């Protein structure tokens, strides 16, 4: 069990870890995250109670690095950082903790829905979409624009998502325009999965990433980008079955964790409606079907 | 974007376009089996892509051995119109080349847009007018290229004849469509019309007769007549 120390904390903030979030008030006596499961990477978020205005937070993974968050006065946010010297850092966390003035990471022991949204989400993909080589942890914000979207500014700041765009030349081999357009199984399985990704993992594990950074950043990009990964699936008639398997599982624990209220602007009727009741796909995705109909029938 | 009332004139500025109508390209006869069932039979059809400045008319022929073993015809059939369209912009010089294509139905889009992703620069646009084109085939010497065809085929027309010599595109096109509206509507009283005085001929150079300016203002006025004639007629007026 790792621990994320806190300098301190001088600005009243909701901090989010993974799924969970709590309210720390102005030069509360709060120093940290303490009991954070090793083997998942983890996402630490901040929203500030006088301007819920940029949600931002960081992607990281503890074994990676002995990482503390420390507020900055000048740039106005908590930023991550990275101690080098590992006797200074576990002297620090020790004494925060003697001191109890950290929060327990929260995991109920039957609960699986932090592996299950991250499975196939890791750290070295992470920092390929976010790019910033000099740091082992990952800043994403609310306002982060994707590589497709400063096609349709800054480079260094944008999530570089792999670009799908079903009309691409990309996506249309010449002669197939027809077929490839009503069937995208090429672009999934040879541009895509052979070609781009290597393995259905390494999809996966972008579109749970872009799910994530929909739900915890309300990033607009991530979202279309979420939805291109299932649509290209959904839309393919050849897909292998464990593939259709795992999806079918992936999504059910997204729509499970997504809450209640931001269903209106987090999920898009057109591609779910397509998908669960149109698409090659429409009888393979027995579980998300059931949870999207019982939870979100309103949008379908 | 879309095209509509507002932009109507665009039509005629010196920027190639092509209107593409597809409302002919599937065509079949319906009748019952010896078992008493229903049945079709495909009869030839027809791409229709005009220049709406020049009036040059590119008829694609569509032989009915194309749906031959294919199923889901009325999807192929906007797949097969977007598929001849791109042929006949790669047959073109660069300079003869459209900048924009308007298609009369919003389902020609997708279909379009993907056959033309070597050309992003051509714009694929729908269009919010009503126009005839479908009436076409009402069109006594292109029926019968169509019905005549034994395999597929191309056949360049000018639509306006020799009209342009005497009035601009945007006369002439509201010409046409006039005609076409007419034939739509009822195409006996409309052909009658046409025909009605065997003095008037169509050259054999042309689709339409050598009516003079005096002639097509009063021909003009009858189609107008019969419009609104089948208009009371359809609705009681
Ligand atoms: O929290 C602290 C201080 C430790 C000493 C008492 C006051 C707080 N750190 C300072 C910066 C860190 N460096 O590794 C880690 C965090």
């Amino acid at each position: 069990m790792n621990t994320v120390p806190f300098t301190s904390a001088p600005i009243e903030v909701t901090i989010g870890i993974d799924q969970y979030s709590f309210n720390v008030k102005e030069n509360q006596p709060f120093h940290g995250i303490k009991d954070i499961p090793i083997g998942h990477v983890h996402v630490i978020h901040f929203q500030h109670a006088d301007n819920s205005s940029m949600r931002y937070g960081y992607w990281f993974d503890c074994r990676m690095g002995n990482f503390y968050i420390q507020y900055d006065p000048k740039d106005g946010l908590y930023k991550m950082m990275e101690e080098r010297d590992g006797a200074k850092f576990e002297n620090i966390v020790h004494n925060f903790k003697e001191r109890q003035m950290m929060v327990s990471y929260p995991k109920i022991d039957e609960d699986d829905t932090w592996y299950n949204l991250t499975e196939f989400v890791q750290m070295d993909k992470i920092r390929k979409i976010v790019r910033k080589d000099e740091n082992q942890f990952s800043y994403v914000d609310s306002s982060m624009t994707t590589v497709q979207e400063n096609e349709l500014s800054d480079p260094a700041h944008s999530l570089n998502y792999t670009v799908i765009n079903f009309k691409s030349r990309e996506a249309i081999r010449p002669g197939h325009e027809m077929e490839d357009f009503l069937d995208k199984s090429y672009y999934l399985n040879t541009v895509m999965l052979q070609g781009i990704f290597k393995n259905s993992s390494n999809y996966f594990g972008e579109l749970q990433f872009a799910f994530l950074n929909a739900m915890f950043f309300g990033n607009y990009g991530s979202s279309l980008q979420w939805h291109a990964m299932i649509e290209l699936i959904c839309s393919s008639a050849t897909v292998p079955k464990h593939m259709l398997d795992k999806l079918d599982e992936i999504l059910y624990y997204q729509i499970k964790t997504l809450p209640e209220q931001y269903s209106d602007i987090l999920l898009n009727e057109r591609v779910w409606n397509i998908c669960l009741y149109s698409s090659f796909q429409k009888n393979s995705l027995h579980n998300t079907e059931k949870i999207m109909e019982n939870k979100y029938p309103e949008l379908l | 974007g879309a095209m509509n009332s507002s932009n109507y004139a665009e039509l005629f500025n010196n920027d190639i376009k092509l209107f593409v109508d597809d409302t002919n390209v599937y065509r079949v006869t319906v009748h019952k089996t010896f078992e008493g069932n229903v049945a079709t039979k495909a009869i030839n059809g027809c791409i229709f892509t005009l220049n709406p400045k020049t009036g040059h008319l590119f008829l694609k022929i569509i032989h009915t051995s194309v749906w031959a073993g294919q199923k889901r015809l009325s999807q192929l059939a906007k797949w097969k119109t977007a598929e001849e369209v791109s042929a006949l912009v790669r047959s073109l010089p660069k300079e003869e080349q459209p900048k924009q294509i308007i298609v009369t139905r919003k389902a020609m889009l997708d279909p379009l847009e993907v056959h033309m992703l070597d050309f992003p620069n051509i714009a694929i646009r729908p269009t919010e007018l009503r126009l005839p084109f479908s009436a076409a085939m009402s069109i006594d010497k292109l029926s019968d290229v169509v019905m005549k065809a034994t395999e597929p085929q191309m056949v360049l027309f000018n639509i306006y004849d020799d009209w342009l010599d005497r009035i601009s595109s945007y006369t002439a096109f509201s010409r046409l469509t006039l005609l076409l509206r007419a034939l739509k509507t009822n195409e006996e009283s409309a052909k009658m019309i046409l025909l009605s005085d065997p003095t008037i001929t169509i050259k054999s150079y042309h689709l339409w007769p050598s009516f003079t300016d005096e002639q097509w203002i009063t021909i003009e006025s009858q189609m107008r007549d019969l419009i609104l004639t089948e208009y009371g007629r359809k609705y009681n007026v």
